RNA sequence: CAUGUGGUUUAAUUCGAAGCAACGCGAAGAACCUUACCAGGCCUUGACAUGCUAGGGAACCCGGGUGAAAGCCUGGGGUGCCCCGCGAGGGGAGCCCUAGCACAGGUGCUGCAUGGCCGUCGUCAGCUCGUGCCGUGAGGUGUUGGGUUAAGUCCCGCAACGAGCGCAACCCCCGCCGUUAGUUGCCAGCGGUUCGGCCGGGCACUCUAACGGGACUGCCCGCGAAAGCGGGAGGAAGGAGGGGACGACGUCUGGUCAGCAUGGCCCUUACGGCCUGGGCGACACACGUGCUACAAUGCCCACUACAAAGCGAUGCCACCCGGCAACGGGGAGCUAAUCGCAAAAAGGUGGGCCCAGUUCGGAUUGGGGUCUGCAACCCGACCCCAUGAAGCCGGAAUCGCUAGUAAUCGCGGAUCAGC
C-alpha cells in the first residue's frame, strides 16, 4: 500500500478540523475533498461530508472503518444495471 | 453478432434496429453473414451507409449516399444484395463445357 | 487551452511530481524527447532541414 | 512460385551417420527450432531400436521409409461442376517428404510416454509394414486405386 | 503525400548541415534551442536581405553565426551600422559571443530557397500564378542550372477549389543522392489562405 | 610451430591454433568435449581435417569469443579449415568442393518497423 | 509458466526478482 | 600525456587527431597513434506522420565517435605549441595525464 | 487475462481515426499533472504578446489570517543612475504593482475553404513532353510490335527522332581482404604469474572505426542476329551477393484546423483563465490486436555454460550487511572499449513429477509487507502466505511466413517519479 515507514497519512488541513472538535467536542458537518485521508480512530462517530467528485457526501464513520480511505465511503460511479 | 457505428453523429436506438432490420434482406440467401459491420455517416451532400461483411464465398463491401439517410441505408442494401448474389451464382455459370 | 498551457508547464510546479516535459518549438504535451526539447513530429522537421547536428537519416 | 520451379535444399549428413535422409526426419521431430533437444530422441530412439530389436537402426529407419514412401495419390482438381479425386505418382522427392512427415505424426499418436520411445517403436513398426504410419499410406494408396478411373483427366 | 524531403536525405553527402558543432548530453537541448530563437530573430529581420542560410557555429560559450544571403547591404547597415547593432540584438539574446559574420551569394536566382520566396512573393502580389511558375523556372535556368522545378499549392489565384500547379524543366532527379540539388520553401499569405510554394534547384552532380 | 586461420559465423569468431601432436584439443583453456559437453552438433566443429586425414596428428589450442554454442562450432570448423591450407596450399582441393574453405554469410536479418520481426507481418482484418 | 509470478522461470518474464528469483 | 577527441563529425574527428598526430610527432618526441574508439549510437525513431499511421516511422541516428592520441615521451616543446592549435567546429578536445 | 473500439451506463465516462489503408491507431508512459471532460470554489488587461495613459515605487526576498487549493485579506527590509545630491529635495528609464483602454486568449467550427506532413494503390513499370507524322475532331503514333529483364531492362524492328519524371546507379549495414590505428581492448611466444592478461612485454591475433580493394556475365563452353540465357572454373562472395535507405504522373473530395502553420465562421466576468475533486479506467453485451496456457519434444529445485546492441553524474550502482523477499542501511568504481546495469534464456549435467484439471494452468479472492510519490478509495508497479478459475488444442470463418526466414528463447532502448 502506502509504506509502513512512512506516517499513516491525513491531510493536515482536516486533521486539526478533526480535533479542534475533540476540545469542544463533537458533531459538526465536515464537508471535505479529501478522500486521499485515511480514517482515524479520532474520526468516529463523526460525520464527514466526503465530496466524490459532485456531491459531498454524508458519510457516518464507526470502529469497523479505521484503515480505509475518505474515497471508500463517497463511490464515485452511478450505476443502475444496464437496460 | 451484428455491429454498427454512427460516426460523428448521434443516433437513437430505434434507427439501429431499422439498420438490423434493413440487412435482414440479405438473410433470404441463406449463407452466413459474418460479422457484418455497418458505418453511417454523415456528408456535407447528404448520408453515407457503409458495409462491409464476410460470408463463406467472400466480402460485401458497400456505400450508399443520399439526402435521406434511411433511403441511403437502402441503396447500401441495393449494392449488398446484387453483391452476394453474384457472389452465390457466378460459380454455376461454367458448369459446362 | 494552449499558449495558456504552454505557460503552465514553462513554470514551477506546486510540487515536484507535475514537472512534465513540452515541446520547446510546438507545445506538444506528448511524445517528448529529453535530448532535443522537441516532439517526434518536430524533430522529424529540424533534422530534415539539418539544423540538426550530427543527427542524420539511419539506413541499416 | 510462378517463374522457375524451386530448388531442393540439400542437408548436411548428420554427424553420426552422415545420412541425409536421418537429417531431414530430426527435424521433423524438431519442435520450437530446439534442434538439439530433436537430435537427442531420433538417437535415442535407435538406442532402442538396436536392443528391442537386435540389428542396426540405421537399417530399419530406411525401411520404414520405403514401407511408408506412399506410390500413387489424389491431387484434387474440379472438371466441370464436380471436384475429382485425381490419381497422380508422387514424385520421388516427395515421397520422401511425405513418409517422413507420416511417420512422425503417426508416431505422436501413441499411448508409450516419452517421444524418445514412439519414435522408435513406430520407426519399428513401420520398418516391417505395420504401423499408424503405414495406415497412412496404404489409405493414400487405396484413394488412387479406386479412382483409376478419372485418370486420364492426369496432368 | 509520398516525396521524400531532398535536404535531410543528402544531409552528409551533398550537403552540409546548417549547425556544425558537438554538444553533450546534458546540453544540446539548449544550445539547439538557441540556435532556434537565434535563427528565428535572424530570419525575422534578414528577411528583406533575402537570406538563403543561416549558419550556426560553437566551441565554448561563443558562436560565429555566417549569414549567406542575396543583397548583402541591407545586413550590413548604414557603412557598418545593422551588422553590429545586430551582434548587439543577438548577445541579447545568446548572452555570449555572438560573432555575426556575412556572405554575399553570386545567384540569388541558383540558391533554391530564395527563388521559392520570390515566386510565394509574386502571388501575394495578387500576380499571375501559372506565369509567376513558368517563370521561375525560366529564370533559374537562364541563371545556368542543370534543373529545375517550381511547385505552387493552395486557393490558386483563389479558386474555392484547392489546386496545385507547377512546372519544371531540364533534369531533376530526386532519386539520386550523387546529384546535388538545391531545395527551398517559402510560404505565401494571402486574404484567403496560404499558398505553398516550393522550389526545385538541381545544380550539378559530384 | 604453430598455424592459424581465423573462422567467423553470426557474431562468432573462432581463433585455432594447431600444433602437430597427439590430435588432442581445447577451447579457451578448456578441455573441447568438456565445453560442448551433449551439444550432437560439435564432432563437425573439428571435421574439416577429417577432410584431409589430419584427426590425430595435429593439436588444437582454440579461443573463442561471441555468438553462441554452435555459430562458435560452425567458425571453429571455418578456422581450422583455414590454417591447414595455409599449412599446406596443395589443400584447396579436398576442402573447398566440402565447402568448408567458405564463411556463409547468412546472419539475422533486422526487425523492420510495421512488422513484428523481419518477416512476420502483424494479423489484420477485413472483415 | 511464464506468468505465475511465483516460479524461477516466472520472474524472468515479469521481469523481476524474489524468493523464487533471488539475485 | 594524453588527448581525447569527442564530436559528432567523423571527416573532422578523424583530421584533428591526424594533425594533433603530426603535432607531437614532427615535435618531439614517440606519439602512440591516433585509437579508433567504438562509437556510441544515440537512435532516434518517430512515427513520418502527424496524426494515425503507426506503422511507417522515420529512422534518425546521431553517431558520436571517439578518439584517443598519446603523446608518448612528452617534451614540452610540443606542449607549448599545442596552444597553438587548429580546431574545427563540430569537435571538442580532452586532454588528462 | 492485457489493450483498442462498438455500444450501453453516466454529473462527465474529452476528442479524432472507419473495409483493404480505423480498432496495443494520434497516446515513445492518464493517480495529481497531463487533460481538451463533469461537479464545485474562484480570476476579468487576464497564464502569455506588443502597447498607449494616471496612482505607487520600481526592480526583489520573507512570513501572517481564511481557504481543499485557487483566491480574497497581507506584516515586512533597500531602485541603481545622471541629477541641485554637503541638505530639504523633485525628474527619469530597464523591472514589478494598481486602474484604464487597445488587445490577448479559445484542443470552439469547417481536412468540403487551406500549407505542411503521412497512409494508399505500389517498388507496382509505369506517367508524360518536344517536334515531326496520321485524324474535320476527341485523339493516335512514340510508349505497339519479335526477344529479354527485377524493371518503359536491354536488344532487334518501326513515321518517327529525341527528351523528362520513374527503373537502375551513386548513400548505409552485413559478407571477404588490405592499409592506417594500439588503450579503457587483444595475448600467440619469454619472464615473472600475489594465482585476476594480475605485471613485465608486445599489436601478432581478436577487436575497434576509418580508408581503399573486390564481382564486371570478366573467363570458358554452348545457345544466340543481338540483348541475353544455360552451364563449368577461379573466388569470401556470381549473375541483383543477403538486408536497408529511397516511393513516378497521379488516385482515394484518403488522414490531420487536436503538432503546427492557416482563410472564414464563431465565444468575450467567458466557448477565455486558475484550482480541489471526479472522469478519461463506467460494464447486460458485440468486435480487432495481442499475452499466458491447456502440457512429458513437458513442469519444478540445483548446479554448468555461449550473445548482441544499447543505456547509465538528484544516473548506473559493484561488494558488505539486516531481510523468506520486495526492499532497506552502509559503501567502492565510472563524465565510462576502464566502472555498472549483467543474470542472458532457450541450452548443458543432475535430480523430483508419472498422464491426473495434475508438481499442468496461473485468473480470481482473503491477508501481510516493499518502493515511487504532497497523495496510490476511486486507480500504481512489486514481494510473500493463502486461494488455485476458465481451460483436455478451439464452429463458421481466417492471419503470417520462401532461409538464417517461419517457429521458438531471452536482452536493451525510447517515453518515464512510478506505471
Ligand atoms: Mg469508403
Ligand atoms: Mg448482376
Ligand atoms: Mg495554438
Ligand atoms: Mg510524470
Ligand atoms: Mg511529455
Ligand atoms: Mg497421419
Ligand atoms: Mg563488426
Ligand atoms: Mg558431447
Ligand atoms: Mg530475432
Ligand atoms: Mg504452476
Ligand atoms: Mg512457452
Ligand atoms: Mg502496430
Ligand atoms: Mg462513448
Ligand atoms: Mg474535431
Ligand atoms: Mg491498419
Ligand atoms: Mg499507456
Ligand atoms: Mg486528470
Ligand atoms: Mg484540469
Ligand atoms: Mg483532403
Ligand atoms: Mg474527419
Ligand atoms: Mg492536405
Ligand atoms: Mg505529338
Ligand atoms: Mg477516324
Ligand atoms: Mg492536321
Ligand atoms: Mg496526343
Ligand atoms: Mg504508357
Ligand atoms: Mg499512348
Ligand atoms: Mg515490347
Ligand atoms: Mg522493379
Ligand atoms: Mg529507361
Ligand atoms: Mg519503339
Ligand atoms: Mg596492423
Ligand atoms: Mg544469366
Ligand atoms: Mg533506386
Ligand atoms: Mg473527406
Ligand atoms: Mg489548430
Ligand atoms: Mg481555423
Ligand atoms: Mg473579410
Ligand atoms: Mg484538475
Ligand atoms: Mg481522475
Ligand atoms: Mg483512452
Ligand atoms: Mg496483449
Ligand atoms: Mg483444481
Ligand atoms: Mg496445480
Ligand atoms: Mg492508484
Ligand atoms: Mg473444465
Ligand atoms: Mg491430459
Ligand atoms: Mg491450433
Ligand atoms: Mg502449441
Ligand atoms: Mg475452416
Ligand atoms: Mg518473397
Ligand atoms: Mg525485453
Ligand atoms: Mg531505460
Ligand atoms: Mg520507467
Ligand atoms: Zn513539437
Amino acid at each position: 500500500p502506502r509504506s509502513l515507514k512512512k506516517g499513516v497519512f491525513v491531510d493536515d488541513h482536516l486533521l486539526e478540523k478533526v480535533l479542534e472538535l475533540n476540545a469542544k467536542g463533537e458533531k459538526r458537518l465536515i464537508k471535505t475533498w479529501s478522500r486521499r485521508s485515511t480514517i482515524v480512530p479520532e474520526m468516529v462517530g463523526h460525520t464527514i461530508a466526503v465530496y466524490n467528485g459532485k456531491q459531498h457526501v454524508p458519510v457516518y464513520i464507526t470502529e469497523n472503518m479505521v484503515g480505509h480511505k475518505l474515497g471508500e465511503f463517497a463511490p464515485t460511479r452511478t450505476y443502475r444495471g444496464h437496460g | 453478432t451484428m455491429n454498427i457505428t454512427s460516426k460523428q453523429m448521434e443516433i437513437t436506438p430505434a434507427i439501429r434496429q431499422h439498420v438490423a432490420d434493413r440487412l435482414a434482406k440479405l438473410e433470404k440467401w441463406q449463407t452466413h453473414l459474418i460479422n457484418p459491420h455497418i458505418i453511417l455517416s454523415k456528408e456535407p451532400q447528404g448520408f453515407v451507409a457503409d458495409a462491409t461483411i464476410n460470408t463463406p464465398n467472400g466480402v460485401l463491401v458497400a456505400s450508399g449516399k443520399h439526402e435521406d439517410m434511411y433511403t441511403a441505408i437502402n441503396e447500401l442494401i441495393n449494392k449488398l444484395e446484387r453483391q452476394l448474389n453474384k457472389l452465390q451464382h457466378k460459380g454455376e455459370a461454367r458448369r459446362a463445357a | 487551452a494552449r499558449k495558456a498551457l504552454i505557460e503552465k508547464a514553462k513554470r514551477t510546479p506546486k510540487f515536484k511530481v507535475r514537472a512534465y516535459t513540452r515541446c520547446v518549438r510546438c507545445g506538444r504535451a506528448r511524445s517528448v524527447y529529453r535530448f532535443f526539447g522537441l516532439c517526434r513530429i518536430c524533430l522529424r522537421e529540424l533534422a530534415h532541414k539539418g539544423q540538426l547536428p550530427g543527427v542524420r537519416k539511419a539506413s541499416w | 512460385a510462378r517463374r522457375r520451379r524451386a530448388e531442393v535444399r540439400q542437408l548436411q549428413p548428420d554427424l553420426v551417420y552422415g545420412d541425409v535422409l536421418v537429417t531431414a526426419f530430426i527435424n521433423k521431430i524438431m519442435r520450437d527450432g530446439k534442434k538439439n533437444l530433436a537430435a537427442r530422441i531420433f538417437y535415442d530412439a535407435c538406442k532402442i531400436i538396436q536392443e528391442k530389436t537386435g540389428q542396426e537402426p540405421l537399417k530399419v529407419f530406411k525401411q520404414a521409409v520405403e514401407n511408408v514412401k506412399p506410390r500413387m495419390e489424389v491431387r484434387s482438381r474440379r472438371v466441370g461442376g464436380a471436384n475429382y479425386q485425381v490419381p497422380m505418382e508422387v514424385s520421388p522427392r516427395r515421397q520422401q517428404s511425405l513418409a517422413l512427415r507420416w511417420l512422425v505424426q503417426a508416431a505422436n499418436q501413441r499411448p508409450e510416454r516419452r517421444a524418445a520411445v514412439r519414435i522408435a517403436h513406430e520407426l519399428m513398426d513401420a520398418a516391417e509394414g505395420k504401423g499408424g504410419a503405414v495406415k497412412k499410406k496404404e489409405d493414400v494408396e487405396r484413394m488412387a486405386e479406386a479412382n483409376r478411373a478419372y485418370a486420364h483427366y492426369r496432368w | 503525400g509520398n516525396k521524400i524531403h531532398p535536404i535531410g536525405f543528402r544531409l552528409g553527402i551533398t550537403r552540409d548541415w546548417e549547425s556544425r558543432w558537438y554538444a553533450g548530453k546534458k546540453q544540446y537541448r539548449h544550445l539547439l534551442l538557441e540556435d532556434q530563437r537565434i535563427r528565428g530573430l535572424l530570419e525575422k529581420e534578414l528577411y528583406s536581405a533575402g537570406l538563403a542560410r543561416v549558419d550556426i557555429e560553437r566551441a565554448a560559450d561563443n558562436v560565429a553565426v555566417t549569414v549567406h544571403v542575396a543583397k548583402p547591404g541591407v545586413v550590413i547597415g548604414r557603412g557598418g551600422e545593422r551588422i553590429r547593432v545586430l551582434r548587439e540584438e543577438l548577445a541579447k539574446l545568446t548572452g555570449k559571443n555572438v560573432a555575426l559574420n556575412v556572405q554575399e551569394v553570386q545567384n540569388p536566382n541558383l540558391s533554391a530557397p530564395l527563388v521559392a520566396q520570390r515566386v510565394a512573393e509574386q502571388i501575394e502580389r495578387r500576380f499571375a500564378v501559372r506565369r509567376a511558375i513558368k517563370q521561375a523556372v525560366q529564370r533559374v535556368m537562364e541563371s545556368g542550372a542543370k534543373g529545375a522545378k517550381v511547385i505552387v499549392s493552395g486557393r490558386i489565384g483563389g479558386a474555392e477549389q484547392a489546386r496545385t500547379e507547377w512546372a519544371a524543366q531540364g533534369r531533376v532527379p530526386l532519386h539520386t543522392l550523387r546529384a546535388n540539388i538545391d531545395y527551398g520553401f517559402a510560404l505565401a499569405r494571402t486574404t484567403y489562405g496560404v499558398l505553398g510554394v516550393k522550389a526545385y534547384i538541381f545544380l550539378g552532380e559530384v | 610451430e604453430q598455424y592459424y586461420g581465423t573462422g567467423r559465423r553470426k557474431e562468432a569468431v573462432a581463433r585455432v591454433f594447431l600444433r602437430p601432436g597427439n590430435g588432442k584439443v581445447t577451447v579457451n583453456g578448456q578441455d573441447f568435449n568438456e565445453y560442448f559437453q551433449g551439444l550432437v552438433r560439435a564432432v563437425a566443429a573439428l571435421e574439416p581435417l577429417r577432410a584431409v586425414d589430419a584427426l590425430g596428428h595435429f593439436d588444437a589450442y582454440i579461443t573463442v569469443r561471441g555468438g553462441g554454442k554452435s555459430g562458435q562450432i560452425d567458425a571453429i570448423k571455418l578456422g581450422i579449415a583455414r590454417a591447414l591450407v595455409q599449412y599446406n596450399p596443395d589443400y584447396r582441393a579436398k576442402l573447398k568442393p566440402l565447402g568448408f574453405l567458405t564463411r556463409d554469410a547468412r546472419v539475422v536479418e533486422r526487425k523492420k518497423y510495421g512488422k513484428h520481426k523481419a518477416r512476420r507481418a502483424p494479423q489484420y482484418s477485413k472483415r | 509458466g511464464k506468468g505465475d509470478r511465483r516460479t524461477r522461470r516466472g520472474k524472468i518474464w515479469r521481469g523481476t526478482y524474489g524468493k523464487y528469483r533471488p539475485r | 600525456i594524453r588527448i581525447k577527441l569527442r564530436g559528432f563529425d567523423h571527416k573532422t574527428l578523424d583530421a584533428s587527431a591526424q594533425k594533433i598526430v603530426e603535432a607531437a610527432r614532427r615535435s618531439g618526441a614517440q606519439v602512440s597513434g591516433p585509437i579508433p574508439l567504438p562509437t556510441r549510437v544515440r537512435r532516434f525513431t518517430v512515427i513520418r506522420g502527424p496524426f494515425k499511421h503507426k506503422d511507417s516511422r522515420e529512422h534518425f541516428e546521431l553517431r558520436t565517435h571517439n578518439r584517443l592520441v598519446d603523446i608518448i615521451n612528452p617534451n614540452r616543446k610540443t606542449i607549448e605549441q599545442l596552444m597553438t592549435l587548429d580546431l574545427p567546429t563540430g569537435v571538442e578536445i580532452e586532454i588528462k595525464t
